[PDB]
C-alpha cells in the first residue's frame, strides 16, 4: 500500500475511504451518498451547479430503475460531461479523464489510445463511453452498484508505469481535472508514444516543487548516458528536477524549470546553488548505475 | 454554450461526424433568425439606461420595504441601490448576449448557473428580480421575431427564479 | 467552443460593456454570408472521401519512402490511422468553417497533435504536405462555379484557406 | 433517428431542460426546408422506376463483367438482376425518407448502418453502389433546394461506400 | 422516438413503399402549422414555472390530505419530489408538441411510471388531477389572442390536449 | 500479437499467477509445431517470386477487367501491376512470419487491423486477394504440418477478407 | 509483449524483408533448446515461495534497518507490500524465461520501478539486493543435476541471469 | 532556426529530393513579398515602445486586479517584468515575421513559456490578453496606408496574425 507518502502525494484521503456501493433495498440516504460520489468521481471534482445536476438520472438511481452502472454511464453521457471533458480537449485527453474518471487509473499504454481513439471516430463518443463501463476492468473492479473510485493501490493486472501516470492525472485533493497546471493538455500524450515515464511530483502544498513541468523541448534526459566521464572524479549522478528558478531574472534566467544531472560530490553545491536561484527541488533520481 | 450553431458541432462532434442536412438546416434556422436578434439587441442596448432604472424603479415600488429597511441586502441607502442596479444591468446587458448569440447560452453561463446559491448567500429574494424582468418585458417596445426571442430569453431567466 | 457570434459575446462580457453598433454590423455582415458558408461545409463534407482518398494518393506517390517497408505509413494499421488523421482533420476544418470560429479546430484537433506525432515519429511535414493537398482540392470544390447560385465567395473561400494552413502548420 | 426535431428534443432532455430559442431555431431551419424535401420526395418518386432502371443499366454499363460472370453475388441472370434492382430501389426510396424526415435518420437507421458486414459478407462490391448513386444524383432533375438537399443524401451515400 | 414525419416513415419502411402523394400532402399541411406549433411550445415553455406551481397550490387545496402529516407530500423531499414531477411531466408534453408525435412522452416519460407510482404509494389519481390542472392552464396560455398574429390554432391546440390527457391517462 | 507463447503469459499475467503445467503445455505444443514452421516458412521465401507472380497471374485471369480497365484502383498499366505484385507480396512475406511465430499475431497486426478502411477507401476488391490467397494455397507444395499451419493462416486471411 | 520468434519478426516487418536462412536457423538452434527452458520455468516456480521467503529473511538479515521501527519494511502493512514486491518481481523474470524476450519484464514491470520506489521513499538499492539473492538462488535451483535429464544450461541460465540482472538495474 | 527558405530545403532533403519547379516558384512569390515584410517588421519596430505601453495600459484597465496590492503586476518589479516579457514576445514576433518561419519564435521564446509562467504564479490567460492587445495595435500600425508605397498587405498581415496567435496560444 502506500503509508509513508501517502498524505504528501494527496493519497491519504482515498486511504481513509470505502467504496461507495449501493446495497439492495438501499435507503435514500444510500442514494444521496451515491450521487455525490458519483459526481465527485465522474465529474473529476468539479463543481456542479444545482442548474447542471441531471436530476433526472438522480431520480432514477433513487428509485432503482437504474443501478449505480447505469447512472455512472448516464453522467458520462451527458451534455455535461461532454461541455466539461469533450468539446474542448484533443481525443487523446479525452480518453486519459475517461480512464481516469470511469476507471480511476491511467492508461497504461499506446495501444488503448489507439483503441478508444478507432473507437470514437468510428462510432462516436457514446459507444465510447460503453466501453469503458462494459469493460472486463470496469466489471472486476465495481461492478453493477460500487461507484468507480481511484485504484492507488498495486493490483492483479496492473503495470508500473499506470503508478507514475497517476500523479499526472492526480494533482491532490482540493483540485480538479479543469483545474490543473497543464490546462486542457494531454498529459501522456509523450509518455505514452515514447513508453516513457516521469519523475513523480506530487501536489501543491505538501511538495515545494509542486510546479515542476518539463517544456517541449531541451530537455535533460532521464538516465547518465556517458556516465560519470564528462563529470571527472565522480561516485554517482543524480538526475534533480528544479522550479520556480527566478532570482537571476532574464536573460541570464529562461526558464524557470530545469533538470540537471550532477554528480554525488556537487550535491551540496547544488542544492546551495539552487537556494540562491530561488529554485525548488520538485525531484532527485539516481541517474547512473 | 448553448447557440443554434455550438449545438449543431457539439451534436456532430459527439458523433464523429461530418456535418450533415440536419445540422446545415439547424444553420438557416439560425440565419433567419439573426437579424431580428441583432435589431433587438440594438434596441435594448440605446435603450438599457431607461429600462434598467425603470425596473429598479418598478421593483421599489412593488417591494417598499427594500428601500426602507436597513440591511445589507437591501437598497434602503445609495449603496444598495447602485447594487440594485448593476444587478438589473447585468441580466439586461447578458439577455442582449442571448440575442447576439442566438439562444441562452450567455444566460446560461454567466448569470443563471449558481444564481440561487447567490440569491440564498447574500438573502435577496429571486421575486425582485422577476419584477425587474417583467418591467423589461412591458416596456423593451420590441415587436414581431425581435420580441418573441427577447421574452424567451426574459421568461428564461424568470423560470429559473422560480 | 465559440461560434462567430459567442467569440464576440464572450470578449464583451469580460469588459461588462454591450455590442457597439459596428461589432453588430459586424455579425449583421456575418449573417448576410450565411448561405455561402453552408454551401462551402456541404460542398466540401459531400466530397469528404474523395478529398481524403486523393490528397492520400498524392501524398503517397509525391513521398514513396512514406509506404515502404518500414516506412511510417506501412502496414494496414498505419496507412489505416494515417487516412483517418486526414479525415478528422477535414472533419474540423468543415467545423470551424461551419461555426466562424478556430476554437474547435484548435481545441479538439490541433492542439496536442503536433506532440503526438513528434512522440510517434509521424513525419509532421508530411502531414501538412498532405493537408495542403486537401486544402486545394476542397477550394477547387468549394469555388465550382457550376450547379448553385452565382455570386462571389472569395472572402468564405480565403477564411477556409487559413483553416486548412492552420491545420498544416500546426504540425509542420 | 437523426432528424432536426428528434435531435433538439434529446439534447435537450439529457440537459433535463425546457425547449428554448435554441430548438425552437433548429424548428424554424426545418420549416424553411420541409416544403423543398416533400416536393424532391414527390419528384423521385415519381420518377422511381425510371430512375432505379437507369441506374441498374448504368452499373451493368460500368462494370460489365457484373452480368457475364456466373456466381450468386453477379447479375448474370435474372436472379442477380433482381436483387441488384431492388437493392438500387432501397437506395432510392430510403433516400426519399431522408428527404421527408430532413436528415440522414433513415439512411443511417435504415441502410447504412451494417452495410460494410452485408457487401463485405455477400461479396457485393460498394463501387457497384456508388455508380448506381451517381447516376441517380446525374438524372434526378431536381433544382434549387430539392437539388440541394437530395445530393447531400445521395453523397452522404457514397462517402460511406468510400 | 419519433417526430411527425419520421413517424410516416417508419410505417412506409415496415411496407416497402414510397410516401404516398396523399402522405406527402398531409406532411405539408403539418408544415403550414409549423408557426403556431413553435409558439404553442415557446408558450407553454414561457410559462412553466407558473404552469406547474399555480397547478399544484390548486391540487393541494382540492386534496389536503396530500399535505397533511403523512401524507404523500408531506415533507420537503416528498414535496420537492412532486413538483419536481410536475415539471417533467410538463417538459415532456412540451417535447411531444415540439416533435408533432407522442413517442417521446410515451416512451421516455409515461412508460413504467405508473408502477413507479403504485410502488412508491404515490396516488395515480391525484397525478392526473394535477396533469389535468396543468393541462387546463397551458391551452388558455396557448391560446391567448394578444400579442401573436392572429389565426386558428384549434388543431395544434387539440393536439396538445391529447398528450396532456395520455400523461394522465398513463398515471390515473 | 497473438502466439502460444505470449497469450500464455498473457494470461497468467492477468491472473497474477506463476505459469502452471498449463502454460508449459502451450509451450510443448509450439515446441512440436516450431520446425515444421520453420521449413514451411523457408519453403515459402524460397519460393516466393513464382508465387507471388503466379498468384498475381491467377488474380489477372480471373478477373481480365482488372488489366483492361483504367483507373487508380486497377492493374492495367505496369504501375498498378507492381502495386498489385507487391500487396501480394505483402500477404505472402507476412504469412511466413506468422509461420514464424506461430500465430496470427503477424498477420493480425501488420496487414489484418485496417485492411478493411484501405480497401475501401483505395476501391480495392477483397475478392482480388481471396484468388491470390487461394492460388498461393493450391501452389506452395507444401504437406503435412507444414502445409496445415500455413493454409490455416491463407485461410485466416480469407475469412477476414470475407 | 513480444517472445523470442516474434521480436524477430518485427525486425523483419520492419526492413521488409523474409527471414534469412540463418534467422531461420538461429531460430530452430532455439527451438532445440526449449525444453531446457521449459525445465528452467518449471523449476524456479516450484520453488517461488522457498526463492522469496529465504531471499527476503537475508536481506532483512544483512540491512536490519529494514524492519526495525520506522524502517521502509516495518509494520505489517509494508512488510507485506515488500514480500509482494520480490514475488512480483520473480514472477515476471519467469515469464521473461518463458517467452525468452525481456520485453514482459521491461514493460509491465521494470518500467516506472523506479520512480514509483523513489516516490514512496523505497530504498531502490535494498531492492536490488533483495533481487540479487533470489537470483543467486535461482540460478541454483535451475542448475541443479538431479533429477532430471542431464545437459548443458548454461546457455539458458545465462539469459535467465541476464534478466534478474535487468530487474535488480532497474529498481535502483 | 528555419527561415521560409531552409525550411521548404530541410523538407527536400529529407525525401532525397531537388526542389519541385512549382516550389521553386513558390518561393519566388514569397520573394516578390520581400519589400512588404521588410516594411511590416519596420513598422511594429519603429512603434515597440508605444505598441508595449499602451497594450500594458490597455490590460491593467481591464484586469485591475493585476495591479492592486497583491496583484501579479504589483510592485516595480513584477511590474517591470511584465512590461519586459510583452516586448520580448513582441521582439519574436518581429523575428518570426523577418524570417518567414515560425521557429525562432516557437523555439526561443514559446518553449517552455506557459511552464515558467505556472512556476512562477503569473497568470498566463492576462499575458495572453496582453498578447492579443499587441496583436490588434500591431496590425493596425502594420496596415496604416500613410507615407508608403500603395498595395495590399494582407497576406503578410495574415501570417504577422498568426504569430501573435502562437504567442497568445502558447503563454497559456
Ligand atoms: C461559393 C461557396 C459559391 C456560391 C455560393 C452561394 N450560395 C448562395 C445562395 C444559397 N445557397 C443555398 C444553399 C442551400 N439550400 C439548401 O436547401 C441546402 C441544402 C440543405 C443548401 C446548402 C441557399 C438556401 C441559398 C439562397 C437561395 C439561393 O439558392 O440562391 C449564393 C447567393 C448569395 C446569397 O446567399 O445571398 C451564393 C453566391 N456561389 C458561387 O458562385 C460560388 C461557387
Ligand atoms: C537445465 C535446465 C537442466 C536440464 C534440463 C534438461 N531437460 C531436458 C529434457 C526434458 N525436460 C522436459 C520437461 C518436462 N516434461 C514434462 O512433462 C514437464 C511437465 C509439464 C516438464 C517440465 C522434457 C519433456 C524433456 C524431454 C524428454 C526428457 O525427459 O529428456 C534435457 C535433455 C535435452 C533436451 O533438451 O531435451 C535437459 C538438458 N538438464 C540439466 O542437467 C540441467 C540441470
Ligand atoms: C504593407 C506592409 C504596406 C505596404 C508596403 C509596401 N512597401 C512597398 C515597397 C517598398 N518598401 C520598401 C521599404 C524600405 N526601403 C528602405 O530603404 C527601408 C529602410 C531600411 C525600408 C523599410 C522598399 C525598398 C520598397 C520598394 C520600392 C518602393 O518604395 O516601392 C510596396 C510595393 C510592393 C513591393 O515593393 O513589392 C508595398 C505594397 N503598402 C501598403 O499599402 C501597406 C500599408
Ligand atoms: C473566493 C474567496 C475566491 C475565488 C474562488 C474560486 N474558486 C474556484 C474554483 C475551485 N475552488 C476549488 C477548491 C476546492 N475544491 C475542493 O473540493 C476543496 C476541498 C478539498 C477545495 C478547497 C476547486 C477545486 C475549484 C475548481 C473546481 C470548479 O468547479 O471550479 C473558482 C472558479 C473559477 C472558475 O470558474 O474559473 C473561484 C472563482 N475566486 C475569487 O476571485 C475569490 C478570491
Ligand atoms: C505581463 C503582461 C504579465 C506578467 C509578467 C511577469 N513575468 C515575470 C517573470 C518572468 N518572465 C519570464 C519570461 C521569459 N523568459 C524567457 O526566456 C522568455 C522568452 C525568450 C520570456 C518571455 C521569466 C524567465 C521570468 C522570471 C525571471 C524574471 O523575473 O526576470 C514576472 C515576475 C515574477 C515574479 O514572481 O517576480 C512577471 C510579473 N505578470 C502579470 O501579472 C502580467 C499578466
Ligand atoms: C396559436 C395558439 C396562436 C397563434 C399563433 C400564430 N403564430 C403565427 C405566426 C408566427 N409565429 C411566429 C413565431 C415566432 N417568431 C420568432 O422569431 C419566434 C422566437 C424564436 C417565434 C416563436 C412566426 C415566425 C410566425 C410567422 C411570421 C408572422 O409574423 O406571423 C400565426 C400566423 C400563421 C402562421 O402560421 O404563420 C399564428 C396563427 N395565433 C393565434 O391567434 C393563437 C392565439
Ligand atoms: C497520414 C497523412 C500521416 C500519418 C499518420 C499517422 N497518425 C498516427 C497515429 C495517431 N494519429 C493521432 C491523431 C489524432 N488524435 C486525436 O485526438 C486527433 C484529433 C481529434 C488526431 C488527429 C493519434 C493520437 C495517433 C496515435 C494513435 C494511433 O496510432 O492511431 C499513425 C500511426 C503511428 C504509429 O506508430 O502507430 C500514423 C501512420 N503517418 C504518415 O506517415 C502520414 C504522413
Ligand atoms: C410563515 C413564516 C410565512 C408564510 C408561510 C406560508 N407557507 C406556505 C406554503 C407552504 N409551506 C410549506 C412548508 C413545508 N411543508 C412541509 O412539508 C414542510 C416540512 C415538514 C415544510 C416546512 C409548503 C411545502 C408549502 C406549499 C404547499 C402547501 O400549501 O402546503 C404558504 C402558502 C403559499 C401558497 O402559495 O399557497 C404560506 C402563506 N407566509 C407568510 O407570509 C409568512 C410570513
Ligand atoms: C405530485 C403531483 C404527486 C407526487 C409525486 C411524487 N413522486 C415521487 C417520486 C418519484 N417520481 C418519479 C418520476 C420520474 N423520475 C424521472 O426521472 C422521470 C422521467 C423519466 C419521472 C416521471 C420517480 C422516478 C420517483 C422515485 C424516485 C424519486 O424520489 O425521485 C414522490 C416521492 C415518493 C417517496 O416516497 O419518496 C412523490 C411525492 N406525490 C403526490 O402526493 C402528488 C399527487
Ligand atoms: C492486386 C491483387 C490488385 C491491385 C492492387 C493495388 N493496390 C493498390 C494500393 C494499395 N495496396 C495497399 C495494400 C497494403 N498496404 C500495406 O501496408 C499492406 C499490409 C502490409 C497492404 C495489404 C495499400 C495500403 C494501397 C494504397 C497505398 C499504396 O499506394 O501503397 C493499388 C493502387 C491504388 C491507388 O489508388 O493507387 C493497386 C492497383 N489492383 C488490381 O487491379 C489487382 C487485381
Ligand atoms: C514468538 C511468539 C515466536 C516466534 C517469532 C518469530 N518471528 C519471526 C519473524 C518475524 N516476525 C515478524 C513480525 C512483525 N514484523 C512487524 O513489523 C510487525 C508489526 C509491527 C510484526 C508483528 C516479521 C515480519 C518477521 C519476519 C521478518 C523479521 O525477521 O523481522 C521469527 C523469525 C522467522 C524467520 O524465518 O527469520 C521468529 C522466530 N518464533 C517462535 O518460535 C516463537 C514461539
Ligand atoms: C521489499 C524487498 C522492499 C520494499 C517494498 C515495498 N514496496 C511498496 C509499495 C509498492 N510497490 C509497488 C510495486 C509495483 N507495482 C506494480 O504494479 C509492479 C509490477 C506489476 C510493481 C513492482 C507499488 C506500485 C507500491 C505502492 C502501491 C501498493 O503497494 O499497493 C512498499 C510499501 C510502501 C508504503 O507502504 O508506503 C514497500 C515496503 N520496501 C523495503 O524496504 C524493501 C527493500
Ligand atoms: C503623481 C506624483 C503623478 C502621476 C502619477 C501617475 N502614475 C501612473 C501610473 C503608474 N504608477 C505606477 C507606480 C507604481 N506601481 C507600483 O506597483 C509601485 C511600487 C509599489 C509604484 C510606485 C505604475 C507602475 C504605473 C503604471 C501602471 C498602473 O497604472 O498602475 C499614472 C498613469 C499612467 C498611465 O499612462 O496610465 C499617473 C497619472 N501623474 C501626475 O501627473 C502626477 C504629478
Amino acid at each position: 500500500a502506500i503509508t509513508t507518502a501517502a498524505s504528501r502525494l494527496g493519497v491519504a484521503p482515498y486511504n481513509e475511504s470505502r467504496p461507495v456501493e449501493l446495497r439492495p433495498d438501499f435507503s435514500l440516504d444510500d442514494a444521496k451518498m451515491v450521487i455525490r460520489a458519483v459526481y465527485r468521481q465522474v465529474l473529476g471534482n468539479d463543481y456542479i451547479m444545482d442548474s447542471e445536476r441531471l436530476k433526472g438520472a438522480e431520480s432514477l438511481l433513487t428509485n432503482g430503475s437504474i443501478s449505480v452502472r447505469e447512472f455512472v454511464r448516464t453522467v458520462a453521457k451527458s451534455e455535461l460531461y461532454k461541455k466539461k471533458f469533450l468539446y474542448n480537449n484533443f481525443q487523446t485527453r479525452v480518453i486519459e479523464l475517461n480512464y481516469k474518471h470511469l476507471l480511476g487509473r491511467a492508461p497504461f499504454s499506446e495501444d488503448e489510445v489507439i483503441f478508444h481513439l478507432d473507437l470514437y471516430e468510428n462510432q462516436g463518443f457514446d459507444a465510447d463511453i460503453d466501453s469503458y463501463i462494459d469493460s472486463v476492468e470496469y466489471q472486476e473492479n465495481f461492478g453493477e452498484n460500487i461507484v468507480p473510485y481511484y485504484r492507488f493501490n498495486n493490483q492483479v493486472g496492473d503495470r508500473t508505469v499506470g503508478f507514475t501516470r497517476m500523479f499526472r492525472l492526480y494533482r491532490g485533493y482540493a483540485n480538479s481535472d479543469r483545474s490543473q497546471l497543464e490546462r486542457s493538455s494531454s498529459r501522456l500524450a509523450t509518455e505514452l508514444g515514447q513508453n516513457t515515464v516521469s519523475a513523480i511530483v506530487g501536489p501543491s502544498g505538501s511538495n515545494a516543487g509542486w510546479a515542476y513541468r518539463p517544456s517541449r523541448a531541451g530537455n535533460t534526459p532521464a538516465k547518465a548516458l556517458g556516465g560519470t566521464v564528462p563529470f571527472g572524479q565522480a561516485s554517482k549522478l543524480f538526475r534533480v528536477e528544479i522550479t520556480a528558478i527566478s532570482a537571476p531574472g532574464y536573460p541570464k534566467v529562461r526558464r524557470s524549470n530545469k533538470a540537471v544531472i550532477v554528480p554525488f560530490e556537487q550535491l551540496n553545491q547544488t542544492l546551495q546553488q539552487i537556494n540562491r536561484l530561488g529554485g525548488k527541488v520538485a525531484s532527485i533520481t539516481p541517474a547512473s548505475l | 454554450m448553448k447557440t443554434p450553431l455550438t449545438e449543431a458541432v457539439s451534436t456532430a462532434d459527439s458523433q464523429g461526424r461530418f456535418l450533415s442536412s440536419t445540422e446545415l438546416q439547424i444553420a438557416f434556422g439560425r440565419l433567419r433568425q439573426a437579424n431580428a436578434g441583432l435589431q433587438a439587441a440594438k434596441a435594448l442596448t440605446d435603450n438599457a439606461q431607461s429600462l434598467v432604472n425603470g425596473a429598479a424603479q418598478a421593483v421599489y415600488n412593488k417591494f417598499p420595504y427594500t428601500t426602507q429597511t436597513q440591511g445589507n441586502n437591501f437598497a434602503a441607502d445609495q449603496r444598495g441601490k447602485d447594487k440594485c442596479a448593476r444587478d438589473i444591468g447585468y441580466y439586461l446587458r447578458i439577455v442582449t448576449y442571448c440575442l447576439v448569440a442566438g439562444g441562452t447560452g450567455p444566460l446560461d453561463e454567466y448569470l443563471i448557473a449558481g444564481i440561487d446559491e447567490i440569491n440564498r448567500t447574500f438573502d435577496l429574494s429571486p421575486s425582485w428580480y422577476v419584477e425587474a424582468l417583467k418591467y423589461i418585458k412591458a416596456n423593451h417596445g420590441l415587436s414581431g421575431d425581435a420580441r418573441d426571442e427577447a421574452n424567451s430569453y426574459l421568461d428564461y431567466a424568470i423560470n429559473a427564479l422560480s | 467552443m465559440f461560434d462567430v457570434f459567442t467569440r464576440v459575446v464572450s470578449q464583451a462580457d469580460a469588459r461588462g460593456e454591450y455590442l457597439s453598433g459596428s461589432q453588430l454590423d459586424a455579425l449583421s455582415a456575418t449573417v448576410a454570408e450565411g448561405n455561402k458558408r453552408i454551401d462551402s461545409v456541404n460542398r466540401i463534407t459531400g466530397n469528404a472521401s474523395a478529398i481524403v482518398s486523393n490528397a492520400a494518393r498524392a501524398l503517397f506517390a509525391e513521398q514513396p519512402q512514406l509506404i515502404q517497408p518500414g516506412g511510417n505509413a506501412y502496414t494496414s494499421r498505419r496507412m489505416a490511422a494515417c487516412l483517418r488523421d486526414m479525415e478528422i482533420i477535414l472533419r474540423y476544418v468543415t467545423y470551424a468553417t461551419f461555426t466562424g470560429d478556430a476554437s474547435v479546430l484548435e481545441d479538439r484537433c490541433l492542439n496536442g497533435l503536433r506532440e503526438t506525432y513528434v512522440a510517434l515519429g509521424v513525419p509532421g511535414a508530411s502531414v501538412a504536405a498532405g493537408v495542403q493537398k486537401m486544402k486545394e482540392a476542397a477550394l477547387d470544390i468549394v469555388n465550382d462555379p457550376n450547379g448553385i447560385t452565382r455570386g462571389d465567395c472569395s472572402a468564405i473561400v480565403a477564411e477556409i484557406a487559413g483553416y486548412f494552413d492552420r491545420a498544416a502548420a500546426a504540425v509542420a
